[PDB]
RNA sequence: AGGUUAAAACUCAAAUGAAUUGACGGGGGCCCGCACAAGCGGUGGAGCAUGUGGUUUAAUUCGAUGCAACGCGAAGAACCUUACCUGGUCUUGACAUCCACGGAAGUUUUCAGAGAUGAGAAUGUGCCUUCGGGAACCGUGAGACAGGUGCUGCAUGGCUGUCGUCAGCUCGUGUUGUGAAAUGUUGGGUUAAGUCCCGCAACGAGCGCAACCCUUAUCCUUUGUUGCCAGCGGUCCGGCCGGGAACUCAAAGGAGACUGCCAGUGAUAAACUGGAGGAAGGUGGGGAUGACGUCAAGUCAUCAUGGCCCUUACGACCAGGGCUACACACGUGCUACAAUGGCGCAUACAAAGAGAAGCGACCUCGCGAGAGCAAGCGGACCUCAUAAAGUGCGUCGUAGUCCGGAUUGGAGUCUGCAACUCGACUCCAUGAAGUCGGAAUCGCUAGUAAUCGUGGAUCAGAAUGCCACGGUGAAUACGUUCCCGGGCCUU
């Protein structure tokens, strides 16, 4: 994965949505299309609405979510098997 | 093929016996262009067989090689509806050739640890008639015998 | 290729020159050991905002007659295509069919 | 099946480069963008000059261009002022100092590139094919071509189904390398469609 | 594959629906209902000519008393699918429709309009004139524009048989080299639309057409 | 049994004879090809890689489909690419020309927005200059137009596959035939070859064949550093140094192979067979080179192009997603199933190639992938860079193993704005199927197959693919009865 030297990737949008929601208090979750950033510590009790592609899924970050980027509690593809 | 015009390749002799037949059998040995890994099996395979032999490696293999070699041989040809096995007597050089890749065949076959002493086994079985190469030399005669009158 | 595909390209190459600077800079606050956490962090957060087109990795070449994005070669900085037709007139020097 | 180049085959053998330069990798592709943008202008503004090949040449930092053209006069213009604002247009393209060289061409029927260019001329004014393809041939060998070949393909005539037409006359040796044949192509743009023209000109061996 | 209806057909479909359901809403002898319920169930499949499963279901619907106006669009919604579209020709096809008119302009139509349009008009205020392209029963598009009247008057409409405000459309014959010409017209709706969805039969447009 | 005499309605626009050019035959003759035979190694079974079909999906972009589609276009899809989907946006417009009008261009920053973009601020304000000005480039507003990887490869150009590197395909003139046509081009020998000779109502010619071209095998000449070290001198034992130009090698110019010589056979022929010499022998080896045509074969998505269609959208911009889906079928590969092996340790012998937004040594640090520092090298100089198989020694002992390395957990490295979907790599742990593969099927005649490594293009990163390079190095060809295909003649 990403080099420990680098540190932890986020979107500033997402850093500074994240903050102003902290600070606000309990808020309607946040819509974002990063999938690529990291959970953070700061997230959890928050619901994160992450874009699939085709419609934002509401993920409610929990302590164990953190350290995982945002795309993997959304699925891309949908799949109901095969001659289901 | 039709054209016919195939030539002899020389093979240089065997550097620890000088014999060409003893190269020829290495070549038949080896796999994937080892000719070295070839060569050290014969020669420990020649040794084991000469100690328990008392006799030359060389002379030990000629005699196993006399058993293994066939006289005579069956080429299949279609008449009609059927085809028929024709009894056909094999040129010096292919009878040489066939007992020695019948040998390979055969110590390949056995189940002992190793190549050379599956080759020892086998070429000591071939001396007394008892090996697997010289069954196919008995069913390759048995087989002409039946076809003689074709 | 199409105008547009042709366009966006050379945007990619003007921005990468305009931030070719700065984009270094960053990088290099991002890889030294001895610079502080709080200065890589804030450095981070700074290569994001700047422009992805600025990034010479958006950049993919393309045949200078006809804009293809496969079969490139940096040579001659042409596709297979045009590498060949340009060869047999002997528009590009010293090239020639080989044999051996 | 398919056919090798004539030209392509024959070159480093009895076939100059029409660009002759060295250059590095880092070079050479910029000057093989610059030599393309220097011939496709002065292939436009001198189309009615009746230019056969430019040779592109990079001397030092300076770039030498050869026209050759079965009209030199035109090309040049009146006392130099064409080819001098060809040149200023040249040294633009190219970036760097231009010189412009006019060479004439004599026996313009056996050139195979003015040959090509003059049928599709006649093809577009809507002259018949076969005449223009028959004079083509006759011509050449007039002027003493050892042999020639003139082929057309497309929506002959308006045809809804294109087909091929080629006339040879005297030796045309593509196999034979050491054969001097003088090969090029020309697009005829009608209002059927593009009808292509191939002329090889032999003009002897070595 | 699904039913294919004209336009005019769903229109007749949608007013018999609406007459059908009226006996329900207003007779009150079950005897009487039934006769019509038959022969307006007749009709409906007389259109469709074949009915599907998906037709059969919305006549269900329709055949029990208890239909109601939400369940009545659904089904007209189904019927909607069935019909075809007009076709809009090119727009250099078009001009080459009115080859008098230079740089003739079109608005644009909704595609439901199409759907149920058995013919398109529409008026240009500066040439104060409608311009009609429908498509005959050779199935040629035909293209014709008529002096349309300002003054609008309630009346009943040519084209649709139906009482509606009313604009008269006068067609003018080529003028001779006298300059002497002949217009013929009718009184007719001014919104095409209206007058389109209005009409239920393709033939009254058509001797509308050999009127002028 | 039937014979004989013998209609019509109705229906079709032909039926028919002879001959001609092809094609075809489970017709004939004669040759030939990994065609068979003779061998060697595979594929089909396992896991995995990759493409395709199908199914699925918001979308899984488009194309290629017997041989001659299926590791194909794509010499490299995280974003970009991208052509697709979803949502957010724009309409003379992302990209051109023209015109009017206002602003040098630009440079640095703020906020909001996923971004597109919008609202701002600040700083420049040049260049030419008949102090008329231009044109630099930003805008803004029209409207002619732009734009389309949208459709038709069955409208096309160009390019390509294919039969097939097969030996064919033709024309002029003459002659024959009422004619389609024939002759030449058939015949006797011969060749790899419509190659050649001879004969001959043909005489000639062209395109093919061959040769000319590149490379490899031998030698000579010139040149001698960055390459070489025979004879010397000296040594730090290293061509290392002073030296030598001998040798290898580098790369320019030459020589050499011609059936030339010799013997036999053959039609006093072409030619064939053997032999000598020679590095090389009869096409010395490999390559490039692909006739007239065939398949309305492939490509409108390289490009160009007739027509058609869209033009506030079928154009354009952005973010995220997809192209990586997975009951399944197939093509092509990779790795295995071990002992002709695995593993450990020690130790030999290559070629070819690449490099400045690059190759990067040494040294230090990390178990390692790497990191830091930092030479040299645009290169016979430096770097990539380690050849591996092999060999010696030890160990394992026929086990699902000290075989195999899938899968998965944890921990990392590096590139990149960014590795969730969806990278490569490393470490620790884990340790699947697989014990040699049904019917069937493929490649290969020698430095070949088999096996072993090495490099390159593409490329930020991303090879089991592709292209290329050396190491080691076989078996077998009796032969043409048979199978298949091809050429020529005849029917
Ligand atoms: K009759
Ligand atoms: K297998
Ligand atoms: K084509
Ligand atoms: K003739
Ligand atoms: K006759
Ligand atoms: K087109
Ligand atoms: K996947
Ligand atoms: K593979
Ligand atoms: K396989
Ligand atoms: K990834
Ligand atoms: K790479
Ligand atoms: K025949
Ligand atoms: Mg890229
Ligand atoms: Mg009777
Ligand atoms: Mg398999
Ligand atoms: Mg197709
Ligand atoms: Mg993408
Ligand atoms: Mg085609
Ligand atoms: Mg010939
Ligand atoms: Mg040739
Ligand atoms: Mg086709
Ligand atoms: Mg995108
Ligand atoms: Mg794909
Ligand atoms: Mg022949």
């Amino acid at each position: 994965p990403r080099s420990l030297k680098k540190g932890p990737f986020i979107d500033l949008h997402l850093l500074k949505k994240v903050e102003k929601a902290v600070e606000s208090g309990d808020k309607k979750p946040l819509r974002t299309w990063s999938r690529r950033s990291t959970i953070f510590p700061n997230m959890i009790g928050l619901t994160i609405a992450v874009h699939n592609g085709r419609q934002h899924v509401p993920v409610f970050v929990t302590d164990e979510m953190v350290g995982h980027k945002l795309g993997e509690f959304a699925p891309t593809r949908t799949y109901r098997g095969h001659a289901a | 093929p039709r054209r016919r015009v195939i030539g002899q390749r020389k093979i240089l002799p065997d550097p620890k016996f000088g014999s060409e037949l003893l190269a020829k059998f290495v070549n038949i040995l080896m796999v994937d262009g080892k000719k070295s890994t070839a060569e050290s099996i014969v020669y420990s395979a020649l040794e084991t067989l000469a100690q328990r032999s008392g006799k030359s490696e060389l002379e030990a293999f000629e005699v196993a090689l006399e058993n293994v070699r066939p006289t005579v041989e069956v080429k299949s040809r279609r008449v009609g509806g059927s085809t028929y096995q024709v009894p056909v007597e094999v040129r010096p050089v292919r009878r040489n050739a066939l007992a020695m890749r019948w040998i390979v065949e055969a110590a390949r076959k056995r189940g002992d640890k190793s190549m050379a002493l599956r080759l020892a086994n086998e070429l000591s079985d071939a001396a007394e008639n008892k090996g697997t190469a010289v069954k196919k030399r008995e069913d390759v005669h048995r087989m002409a015998e039946a076809n003689k009158a074709f | 290729a199409k105008q547009s595909m042709k366009a966006r390209e050379v945007k990619r190459v003007a921005l990468a020159d305009k931030y070719f600077a700065k984009r270094a800079e960053l990088k290099a606050i991002i890889s030294d050991v001895n610079a502080s956490d709080e200065d890589r962090w804030n450095a981070v957060l700074k290569l994001q905002t700047l422009p992805r087109d600025s990034s010479p990795s958006r950049q993919r070449n393309r045949c200078r007659q006809t804009g293809r994005p496969h079969g490139f070669l940096r040579k001659f900085g042409l596709s297979r295509i045009k590498v060949r037709e340009a060869a047999m007139r002997g528009e590009i020097p010293g090239l020639k069919k080989a044999s051996w | 099946g398919q056919k090798v180049h004539p030209n392509g085959i024959r070159l480093g053998i009895v076939k100059p480069w029409n660009s002759t330069w060295f250059a590095n990798t880092k070079e050479f592709a910029d000057n093989l963008d610059s030599d393309f943008k220097v011939r496709q202008y002065l292939t436009k503004e001198l189309a009615k000059a009746s230019v056969s090949r430019i040779v592109i040449e990079r001397p030092a930092k300076s770039i030498r261009v050869t026209i050759h053209t079965a009209r030199p006069g035109i090309v040049i213009g009146k006392k130099g002022e064409d080819v001098e604002k060809l040149r200023k247009v040249v040294a633009d393209i190219a970036g760097v100092p231009a010189q412009i060289n006019i060479a004439e061409v004599r026996k313009p029927e056996l050139d195979a590139k003015l040959v090509a260019d003059s049928i599709t001329s006649q093809l577009e004014r809507r002259v018949m094919f076969r005449r223009a393809m028959k004079r083509a041939v006759q011509n050449a060998m007039r002027l003493g071509a050892k042999g020639i070949k003139v082929e057309v393909s497309g929506r002959l005539g308006g045809a809804e189904i294109a087909r091929t037409e080629w006339y040879r006359e005297g030796r045309v040796p593509l196999h034979t390398l050491r054969a001097d044949i003088d090969y090029n192509t020309s697009e005829a743009h009608t209002t059927y469609g593009v009808i292509g023209v191939k002329v090889w000109i032999f003009k002897g061996e070595i | 594959m699904k039913t294919m209806i004209y336009p005019h057909q769903y229109n007749y479909i949608r007013s018999v629906i609406l007459r059908l359901k009226n006996v329900y809403k207003t007779v009150n002898d079950k005897e009487t209902v039934k006769v019509i319920q038959s022969e307006t169930y007749n009709d409906i499949n007389e259109i469709f000519g074949h009915i599907d499963d998906d037709i059969e279901e919305s006549l269900k619907v329709l055949m029990n008393i208890r239909l109601s106006n939400k369940e009545i669009e659904a089904i007209l919604n189904k019927f909607l699918e069935y019909v075809v579209p007009f076709e809009l020709p090119s727009p250099q096809k078009l001009q080459k429709v009115f080859k008098k008119v230079k740089k003739i302009k079109i608005p644009q139509f909704e595609e439901y309009d199409l759907k149920v349009s058995s013919f398109v008009g529409w008026n240009e205020l500066a040439s104060n004139r409608k311009y009609i392209i429908y498509y005959d029963e050779k199935k040629q598009l035909k293209g014709l524009y008529g002096e349309i009247s300002n003054q609008v008057v309630k009346g009943f409409c040519t084209i649709c048989n139906k009482e509606s405000n009313v604009s008269l459309f006068m067609k003018k014959s080529k003028t001779n080299s006298d300059g002497q010409y002949v217009k013929k017209g009718d009184y007719i709706c001014r919104d095409s639309i209206h007058c389109n969805k209005q009409l239920t039969d393709i033939n009254q447009f058509y001797n509308f057409i050999d009127k002028l």
